[PDB]
Formats: C-alpha cells, sequence, structure tokens
RNA sequence: GAUGAUUCAUAAUAACUUUUCGAAUCGCAUGGCCUUGUGCUGGCGAUGGUUCAUUCAAAUUUCUGCCCUAUCAACUUUCGAUGGUAGGAUAGUGGCCUACCAUGGUUUCAACGGGUAACGGAGAGGGAGCCUGAGAAACGGCUACCACAUCCAAGGAAGGCAGCAGGCAAUUACCCAAUCCUAAUUCAGGGAGGUAGUAUAAAUAACGAUACAGGGCCCAUUCGGGUCUUGUAAUUGGAAUGAGUACAAUGUAAAUACCUUAACGAGGAACAAUUGGAGGGCAAGUCUGGUGCCAG
RNA sequence: AUACAGUGAAACUGCGAAGCUCAUUAAAUCAGUUAUCGUUUAUUUGAUAGUUACAUGGUAUAACUGUGGUAA
C-alpha cells in the first residue's frame, strides 16, 4: 500500500470541480497498469462524468487485443495449461473488459471528431502529429483526462536531456523531430499537465508542481438556467432554447429566431466560431424553428452531405422538442448514392402544410430561386465564386469555421464580411460547450499549434512609415532556434504563423510539423530595416527538390518508409519524360505570405528578387549540440547557398497571382485541367531559370504548353475568361523572349499547307464574308482553325490584333464561347463585337490573298 | 465498493493508497529541483548573430 | 467334377478394356560356402497383394403365431392395381422403376375399415440436395433457402444451445482394477463399466445391607364390610456393560464402509427420551353474586 | 556409430470413429422357421500369382525459416 503523492488526486478533483481538463504523461514500460487506477480516481471524483474511453494507437496495441473472443480463448488456454488460476484477472484486463474503450488508428482520426469521450489515451508519442493532437484533445469531456504514454526508450533519454539542461537536445543517428522536442517543453509550461512514472511518482519537470486541493464548491450556468426558465411558456422558443448548452449558443438561436420572424428575404446571418462550440447544433435547432414557424421550402448546402449528419441529427432533436414524430409528422429520405453512405438528403414534413428540407450541392444554385431559406454549413470550404452565386434573394444562414478542420484563413472570412458590407447580421460563438471556459489545456494546445494566433497592426510602422522595399533585407531563419520556446522565439514564431495562415486559402494543422522536421525546407523572412522583436513583412517557405533530395530519399528507402515527395520533378517527368530535369537541382517556393493590409506595396516581389539573387551567389555550424542557443536569424552572406538550376512555384491559377509571378520572370509549364474541389481553381506550376545556367529546356516546355493550352482551352478551361487565357499565352511567350537563340523558331504557313487545311471552296467563303455576302454561321467551321494558326503564329508578322480582339478571337476559336457570351465578359455591345470581328478576318483574308 | 479496495486502489479521507541504465535516468529525473519554467527564465536567445541576448519580451 | 436340380465349378478359342494385379517397403540376426572378392548363397518376423473358401454381419425371403368386430361388405386399378415381354436401377431377385400388351388380384372361409391396459418407431432449429466408408442416406461435413440469435472499428465474421439440468433447486469426487470393447496396440483409452459422496431389533440399569415408621389395599348408590408385612419423599456396599473418547490391522485400484480388536468411559449413573389425560392444595393476592364466618 | 542408428515435440501417412427427447402403432412390429442355384461382406482362419534394377522422378510438399494484411 503505497500512497500517491497528493498532487495527482488534487489535480483530478480540481479539474472535475472546475470542469477543467488535465494531462498526464506516464513514463515507463508498466505505464499501462496505472491507467486503470487513474480511471478509478475520475469516477470516484464524480459519477456523472462520461465513462467512454478513447484509445488511439498507430498499428499495434500494447500487449492486448481488442477482440473479446481472442482474449477469453487465450485466458481459457492459460487456465487450462495451469499458468494462470481459474479466476485470477489482473486490473488491466478488468479495466478493458468492463469499460467502453474505442480503439482508433491514428490515420482515421476523422471518425472520432463527433463523438464525446470522458477520457483520451494516446499510445505512441513518436507518431504524434498536430492534427491528431487537435482532433483527439477536443473529443474529451470537461473534467476528463488525457494520457500520453511516453514508453519508448529513446524518448526517455530525450526527457532526461531536457531536464538536465534545456539547451542541449538529444539527437539520434534526416528527421530532426523538433516538434516532438517542442512538444515536451510546453507540457512543462502548462499548469494542468503532470508528468508521472510507472510507480505514480511525480517527476518535477511538470508545470503542475504546486497544485493544491481546492475547497469544495458557475456564473454562465446561472445566466443559462434563468434564460431557459423565462422562455418555458413561449413555444416554440422555450422547447428549442432548452436544448441550448451555453449562454452564447442560446443567443445565436434567438438571433436566428429573430431572422426567421422578420421574414425579410434579403437577410444574411453569419455564424463564426471555433470547432466544438456547437454551431451545427445551433443551426439544426433553428431549422426546426423555421420549420415550426411555417417555412415550406428549406434548403441545405454543404461540400458533402456526409458532413451534415450532425446538422440533421440536431434537427430531429429539435423536432423531438417540438413534438415532431417520425413516420406521422415527417419522413426521412436517405441517399441512394454509394458515395454519400446513406446520408440524409431530404426530410418531408406534413402537419399544417407540406414543408420540405432538402440537401442541394453548392454548384446547383439554379434550384434556389424558390428557396425561402438556405443554410450554408462550413462555407469556408466552398469556393468564393460559388457562395456568391448562392447569395440569392432569400434568407441565408452561413456557418464558417475558424481554425476547424481545414477551414480557411481568418482574413478570407474578413474579406467575405467586407463584401457583405444585402443586410448583414453577424453572430459569434466563443463559449465552448464541452468544458469550462479558459481551460489551460486549450490555451496550451493553441500555443503549441498556434491555431489561435492573430495578426496585429503595429503602430511603430505607421509612426515611421512603411519601409521602402529597397531598404528591407531578407534574413535566413534558423529553424532550430525558432522551435525552442525561448519566449522571444515563440512571439517570433507566432508572427510567422500569423502571416502564414492569413494570406493563403487553406492551411492544415499538420503543416506546423512539416517545416519543423523535414530537412529540405528553409525559412526566409523579409524583415524591416534594422534601426524589440523584428516584425515580419514577408515570409517565404522553400522546398529543395531535385538531385539534392535523392540522398535523403535513398536514406528514406533504407529505413523502409518513403517520406514526402518531389512534386515538380514528378510533375515535369510524367508530362514530358525528361530525365535531366529530375537530375537538375531546384527549389520550390511552397508558400509566399504577405500582410493583407500591406498588399500591392511590392514586399512580396522584392523578397523573390532578393531570394533569386541569394541562390545565384551574388552575396557570396549553427546546429544545436547533439547528445548557448545559436542566433534566431542568420544573414544571407553568413550561410552559403546551394547550387540550384531553377526556382519553381505551384499555386492555384488566379489572375492576381499569375500577374505577380508573371512580373517576377517565371514561365508557366503546366496547368491542371481538373479544378481543385475546395477552390474550384486550377493548379499551375510556373518556372524561372537562374543566370549562368542552361535555359533551353524551359523554352521547349513553354512551347509545348502553349499548344497544350490552346487545344485544351475548349475541354475544361472554357470557364476561364478570354483575358485570363491571353495572359497565360503571353507569359509563355515571354519565355521565347528570354532565349536570344534563333535555333528554335516558328514556321510560316506554306501554300501547300494552306490547301490541305482549307479547300478552295472555303477560301471563297472567307472572301465573301469580308465582302459581307455571307451570314456568320456559315464561317463557323473555319474559326477554330483560324485561332490555332494565329496563336500558333503561323501567319506571322503580317497580321496583328489588339488585346481585346485577341480575347474575342481566342474565345470563339478555343474557349468556344458564342459571340453574345463574349459581349458580356468584355463589356461590349454584341453588334460592336461582330463588327470588330469582321475587321479581324478582313485582315486575314487580305493576308491570304497576298500570299496567293 | 467505495470503502473497500477494488482492484488495487483504496481511498481513505483525502489520501489514496495503492499496491505496487534507464532506472538511473528516472531517479535522476525524480531528483530534479528547478522547475522548467524556472530554468526557462535563465535562458536567453540571440536574435541575431552579433545581437544581445534577449530574455523576456516587452 | 458337384448338387435333387443349373447356362454351377472348371477348361479352350477370337477379340475388348480410360485392360487390374503380378513387393523400387520396414525390424531383428550375420549363418553356409568357397571360385578373398565384403563374391556366391541365406534365418525369424512386420507391412502389403489377385482369387477362392471360412467367419463377423447385412439385405430380401418361405410357412406359423389367443382382442372385439358387418350397428365396417365390398376393396383394389386413386398418376401400377393383377400378369406377360423388353429395357433402367439395383450386392443383387423382383412393376423397384420405364415402353407395349391382357383386365385382372382379395373377399361372407370375413377382404377393406373402426376401437383398444397393442410401453402392452422417428428427429437433433424446419423442410431440399450432396460427400466418406466393408458396413450410414451418419447425433460427421458441405450448398441453397426458411427463422433464431452473437460480436464488431459497422468493412465482415461466426453459431446450431431453438440444448441440457432444475423449481413451481448442492449430481458431485476417485479409477480403468473387476467383465468386457477400439487402435500403428501387452503398455493407450472407454461418463461402457465400477467405487464413493447425500418399516426393524437394543439401551436409559441389575444385586445386596442397614435405619426409621403402622398403616397398605380391595369391595360396597346407600351403611359399611373384607384382608395382611407394608411405606420411605431414609442411609449404605460391592459388581457388569452399552453409547461416547478411540491406538490398530483388515478391508479395498486407492479409499469409505463392514468384521474383528488395544486404552479410557456411570450414582443426579446431569452420559439429564417424549406425548396425553385425571385430580389436588397454598396468600395479610385479585374479581363477582348472596340470607354474618358463604358461594362462584 | 561419417548415411543414420537411443528417446523424441510438430507434420505427412495407416486404422477406428456405426445416452436422451417426441410419436405410437394388431401377426405391415415382433418371435420361430425356410431359401438365397438371387445376394455384398472390413476383419479372423486356410489356401492361392516362375510369364537404372548393387534400385527412377518431383512430375513435392507438410512440418520448418523468413516477410506482411486483418477488429478478428
Amino acid at each position: 500500500k503505497k500512497a500517491i503523492d497528493s498532487r495527482i488526486p488534487s489535480l483530478i478533483r480540481n479539474g472535475v470541480q472546475t470542469k477543467q481538463r488535465s494531462i498526464f504523461v506516464i513514463v515507463g514500460d508498466r505505464a499501462r497498469n496505472q491507467l486503470p487506477n487513474l480511471h478509478y480516481l475520475m469516477m470516484s471524483a464524480d459519477l456523472k462524468m462520461n465513462k467512454s474511453v478513447l484509445w488511439a494507437y498507430k498499428k499495434k496495441l500494447l500487449g492486448f487485443t481488442s477482440h473479446r473472443k481472442k482474449r477469453e480463448n487465450k485466458i481459457k488456454k492459460e487456465i487450462k495449461r495451469g499458468t494462470r488460476e481459474v479466476n485470477e484477472m489482473d486490473p488491466f484486463e478488468s479495466f478493458i473488459s468492463n469499460q467502453n474503450i474505442r480503439y482508433v488508428y491514428y490515420k482515421e482520426s476523422e471518425k472520432i471528431l463527433g463523438n464525446t469521450y470522458g477520457m483520451c489515451i494516446l499510445q505512441d508519442f513518436e507518431a504524434l502529429t498536430p492534427n491528431l493532437l487537435a482532433r483527439t484533445i477536443e473529443t474529451v469531456e470537461g473534467g476528463g483526462i488525457v494520457v500520453i504514454l511516453l514508453k519508448s526508450m529513446s524518448s526517455l533519454k530525450q526527457l532526461y536531456t531536457m531536464t538536465m539542461d534545456v539547451h542541449a537536445r538529444y539527437r539520434t543517428e534526416d528527421v530532426v523531430a523538433r516538434f516532438n522536442e517542442r512538444f515536451i517543453l510546453s507540457l512543462g509550461s502548462n499548469p494542468n499537465c503532470l508528468v508521472v512514472d510507472d510507480e505514480l511518482n511525480v517527476l518535477p519537470l511538470s508545470g503542475a508542481k504546486n497544485v493544491k486541493p481546492l475547497p469544495p464548491k458557475p456564473p454562465k450556468q446561472l445566466e443559462l438556467q434563468e434564460l431557459k426558465e423565462s422562455l418555458e411558456d413561449v413555444q416554440p422558443a422555450g422547447s428549442l432554447v432548452s436544448l441550448s448548452k451555453t449562454v452564447n449558443q442560446a443567443h445565436a438561436i434567438l438571433s436566428f429566431i429573430d431572422a426567421i420572424s422578420e421574414k425579410t428575404l434579403n437577410f444574411t446571418v453569419a455564424l463564426t466560431a471555433g470547432r466544438g462550440r456547437g454551431k451545427s447544433a445551433a443551426l439544426g435547432i433553428s431549422i426546426a424553428a423555421a420549420v415550426s414557424h411555417g417555412y415550406s421550402n428549406i434548403f441545405v448546402t454543404s461540400p458533402s452531405p456526409e458532413n451534415l449528419k450532425t446538422l440533421f441529427e440536431f434537427i430531429f432533436k429539435g423536432f423531438d422538442a417540438l413534438g415532431y414524430q417520425e413516420h406521422i409528422d415527417y419522413d426521412i429520405i436517405q441517399s441512394t448514392n454509394p458515395d454519400f453512405n446513406k446520408a440524409i438528403v431530404r426530410v418531408d414534413i406534413k402537419r399544417d402544410h407540406r414543408q420540405t428540407i432538402q440537401y442541394i450541392v453548392p454548384q446547383d444554385h439554379q434550384v434556389l430561386g424558390q428557396a425561402e431559406l438556405v443554410v450554408i454549413d462550413e462555407a469556408a470550404a466552398i469556393p468564393l465564386p460559388i457562395v456568391k452565386n448562392l447569395l440569392g434573394p432569400y434568407l441565408v444562414f452561413m456557418a464558417s469555421t475558424i481554425n476547424g478542420y481545414e477551414g480557411t484563413g481568418r482574413s478570407l472570412s474578413l474579406k467575405l464580411i467586407q463584401q457583405l458590407r444585402r443586410q448583414l447580421r453577424e453572430i459569434s460563438l466563443d463559449e465552448p460547450i464541452r468544458y469550462a471556459p479558459g481551460d489551460p489545456i486549450e490555451k496550451w494546445l493553441n500555443k503549441l499549434l498556434c491555431l489561435d494566433v492573430t495578426l496585429i497592426k503595429n503602430p511603430r510602422f505607421a509612426t515611421r512609415g512603411t519601409p521602402h522595399p529597397s531598404q528591407c533585407n531578407l534574413f535566413v531563419v534558423n529553424r532550430d532556434t525558432l522551435f525552442s520556446y525561448h519566449p522571444v522565439s515563440e512571439n517570433f514564431l507566432e508572427k510567422m504563423m500569423a502571416l502564414y495562415v492569413s494570406s493563403h486559402y487553406k492551411n492544415s494543422p499538420n503543416d506546423l510539423q512539416l517545416m519543423s522536421d523535414a530537412p529540405a525546407h528553409k525559412l526566409f523572412v523579409l524583415l524591416p530595416p534594422i534601426d524589440r522583436i523584428p516584425d515580419p513583412l514577408c515570409v517565404i517557405q522553400i522546398a529543395l527538390e531535385g538531385e539534392i533530395s535523392k540522398e535523403s530519399v535513398r536514406n528514406s528507402l533504407s529505413r523502409g518508409q518513403r517520406a514526402g515527395g518531389d512534386l515538380i520533378p514528378w510533375l515535369i517527368s510524367q508530362q514530358f519524360q525528361d530525365e535531366e530535369f529530375a537530375s537538375l537541382s531546384g527549389a520550390r517556393i511552397v508558400r509566399i505570405a504577405t500582410n493583407p493590409e500591406y498588399a500591392s506595396m511590392g514586399y512580396g516581389s522584392r523578397a523573390i528578387e532578393l531570394l533569386r539573387d541569394y541562390f545565384e551567389g551574388k552575396f557570396t555550424d549553427y546546429s544545436i549540440k547533439r547528445v548557448t542557443l545559436p542566433p534566431l536569424l542568420l544573414k544571407l552572406s553568413e550561410q552559403p547557398p546551394h547550387y540550384l538550376h531553377y526556382l519553381g512555384v505551384s499555386y492555384g491559377l488566379t489572375q492576381s497571382l499569375h500577374k505577380f509571378w508573371k512580373n517576377n520572370s517565371f514561365v508557366p509549364v503546366y496547368l491542371r485541367q481538373t479544378a481543385n474541389d475546395l477552390t474550384g481553381e486550377h493548379t499551375c506550376v510556373m518556372l524561372n531559370v537562374l543566370e549562368g545556367r542552361e535555359s533551353n529546356w524551359l523554352v521547349e516546355f513553354a512551347k509545348d504548353f502553349r499548344k497544350r493550352f490552346l487545344s485544351l482551352l475548349s475541354y475544361d478551361f472554357h470557364k476561364f475568361t478570354a483575358v485570363q487565357a491571353l495572359s497565360v499565352i503571353e507569359s509563355s511567350k515571354k519565355a521565347q523572349d528570354l532565349s536570344d537563340d534563333e535555333k528554335h523558331d516558328n514556321k510560316e504557313l506554306t501554300r501547300t499547307h494552306l490547301d490541305d487545311i482549307f479547300s478552295p471552296f472555303d477560301l471563297k467563303r472567307l472572301d465573301s464574308y469580308s465582302n459581307n455576302l455571307l451570314d456568320y454561321h456559315v464561317i463557323g467551321d473555319m474559326i477554330p482553325m483560324l485561332a490555332l494558326l494565329y496563336f500558333g503564329d503561323k501567319m506571322g508578322d503580317s497580321v496583328k490584333l489588339s488585346s481585346v480582339q485577341s480575347a474575342i478571337l481566342l474565345a470563339i476559336g478555343l474557349q468556344r464561347k458564342n459571340i453574345d457570351t463574349i459581349a458580356k465578359e468584355l463589356n461590349l455591345p454584341s453588334n460592336q463585337t461582330i463588327a470588330m470581328f469582321a475587321k479581324i478576318m478582313r485582315k486575314m483574308s487580305q493576308y491570304f490573298r497576298q500570299l496567293l | 465498493a467505495p470503502m473497500s479496495d477494488v482492484g488495487g486502489v483504496l481511498m481513505d479521507k483525502d489520501a489514496v493508497y495503492i499496491d505496487i541504465e534507464g532506472e538511473k535516468l528516472m531517479t535522476g529525473l525524480q531528483s530534479v529541483e528547478q522547475s522548467i519554467a524556472e530554468k526557462f527564465d535563465g535562458v536567453g536567445l540571440q536574435l541575431f548573430s552579433n545581437g544581445t541576448e534577449l530574455h523576456e519580451v516587452a
């Protein structure tokens, strides 16, 4: 009978009383045997806590199987053999048998997102990845407990080196694993994290060193019980508000009820919240409210109907609160499509009058003309153009997640709000429904993953003015220092991820791992001129891809697992099959981030320019001790650059970014026909060659791409505007201007070639329409060929046209659009478009006569 | 059974009684005195190669 | 040649066959010869193999074998009923089945039908099909269905318990020894099998001595009469032994038990059986009724 | 024991696996008997086959070694 140190129970009771979470870091091979004893302490503290337990593991369970029959057979064989007594079970076996444990692979964390668990266990520390820490921690219940089992022997040395000195980091014999070495030191900062051994003795590395038992026993509940009591008589509000779990969540329903009561069809209500705050519960309750109110045609849209299972489930609960009864008052229709996995698509309601809730794909906005209410769940995942089409003359409910799932950058939500500034009503849910507000672990998880980091406007720049681009200087960021928690580093780290998240469309939690452990990635920051923590203005992430990475890949195959991939060499290889490009050493700019407020001031363009100079050599050990910290930033001259053959960028093709890269002397090489589902935008790879190195192969790629883009413009790129397509054509043509060599040149059309493509009968048609003796529809056959030669440059110098006319001729020929369609895009009358075109082919008819 | 010991855990008053080179590290870890946050205070980083060590952010 | 009887046994000829079989196997011993080569020639067994007979069985099969019955007189051809010929199936005979052909077969000598103290033959969740073996349409296995029902990460997997034994509650523990049964077998096994577990005759006493007392009893509605060694609610002495306390052997596969048998074991022999009935009597006691001191 | 040679897990071969509960049936159950020249028959018993070889192949794999999937 060994007494536990009083800290372990007191933390558990304090968390239960305050409804706060707690972490326990168990180190030892017998770590599993303590888990039953810890769980007994939770249920003893309060019997109302959820008894379901979440077990997470990578591949194998620690010494047991989750199959009931396999164990009892093993137990029965052991009893029969005489190794074990007939009735003797150890506590660990009894723990697993009686309680409800959910065994989940690390890969399949999407499944556990919805369910609530009282306790979470993470089996393996080495395989911990940021999404798996955000996802699993959120699935515990308030007063619940998270346990990480640091059983791996190598980790124990990593623990030892940290405790003896914070400076030196243990390093085994290319993955450096700073995040996991970064994962440990934050646990010490947390007040509610306690690190323990297999004998239940407290290791002093924990932050929970001075935990004392709180006296026996919240304001938010008081503000909630009074609200529910006041509204009991007011149906349907009373029954529906009763389903509310928090003060803010109830207010969101009331505001939704107000919008439902106002009956204004030009009203948009925006709900913004973090994950787990109860948005889908709020929406489902309100849909029940509108359905009780009298709305007939209720519409629901989301990227997939599967995500709506929570939203529909709470509709039926709100239905239950309102007296709605299945198979009498309403009917449920499930999908017949195997892809949707029997997801609920439509609910038909029959009392009073026939009312319908139905799911519609975001693309199919045409059916919404009869819509009285559309609820857009997870609007962050839908492309911006599509949601714009979904904003019709009807009541709109919009829910967007901030730092939940993939979601979107915060600024993107702000840009959407700026567009709405149609009457706009904004609602925010800040109170979580799962636990007590201000829980240390959520703040701990946010600081570790930097999910809650926010960009801040700095007065200092305003007082001194925006730095002129030439004054700023790019500096290399040492990654070892950045991920070390020295308090200056974190504020420096946060400012980077603040710029990281805001700029680009979509950013996953696992990204914070990627730049940390992977060696090929390097961080560059366009710091302001030196004259306090330096505040970034532009940050660039590079990935070294090419022959340099082969040595790491060969090491990666040696261990038996291949890490990552060289996307550009594979992308260029599959399309064109050039062996040499794979051999060429190159760099990919994974992401370039600039402050949205300071956009268009040229900070991003200069950083690329200075980046280009550094790898060109125009400016010509910081590793930590391996079982005093080196500088946080390193100047360009201080570190030699690696020999590179090209600079590559991969991005969704949009007009703004394409011009940005176009102005930076990059040349496009490939464009994906299949638009990305999340953005509806086509990925483009666009390449730049450095001076002093061969450039012929870029030119050859660019020429093939133009013939690529011209022909494929009809298949799937018809959606692109004619002006956008021209810019892609012209940017590739800049590549020809890069090459002063005349070895490769276009060929003029011959008379023999002309006779084959067009018969003399056609040339009579070409002449007559110029004389106006024909209708336009007759010459329709000619147009696609005419576009191919002109943009293929077969006619040559003789025939030239304006940018507007190139857009017109490009489009009918290759976008394939009708003339009246061109009138709208170019903001020209249809008659003028026809008149301008008639002049275009008059030049061409004159040209063919000249050659003849 | 609250009062009785179930499994290996016995609870009385506010105290709980339970029956129960790597070893060298654990004992060394147990004997650590300073908290991490206290060790955290002492450490300075260099923001630049020749810059002064900045300890706490203002 | 054989039987009562054969196209039976057997032999021969001409062909046929998804033409069979006619030791490329194992243990122990190393003898007799010589032509010294490990040359020739070899002893006892095991496991295999064709056919016949024998044996263990099996399947059809002849004739006989105690109920009342007509208030059960026709039954059978009713998807063969009686028989013939040819074929299919079959270890085989055979309407067992199939094609043609004849209208037959039992019955008042009781056909057919009914009742019965005719306990005086079937399945393994329910129907269908199939597989092995000398022997099964297998309490084995497989497939499709019809339902039951278990688990799961809900992607699938698996079951015959839809059992058994009980109540309106301990079926368990020890063995193949005894008689038998199956096997690469003396030796191994058998919940076959065996062993154990949970109304009848005795005892509670038998025998002496002393002391002290005059009363004991029978019969009689009546009055009374008849008769003699009686009472102890007294003291006292030495013997016998059973239940129990149990050392052993025997017993038995072992063990329990039985039989036998050392030591101890009784005066309140307290080592303390019950059941029912009939009468009393007692207070400074209690209640009730009356004609003292009574009556209930 | 210089093929091995005692014992011997596993695996391949060989042999054998053939009490209960419901219903009920008049010589169709069963008992006695006859025949099988109309028949199958493991096993027991006795008989019975003169019609590269100083020893052929994997046209062969288990057990076994090692690599993995799966909640199982």
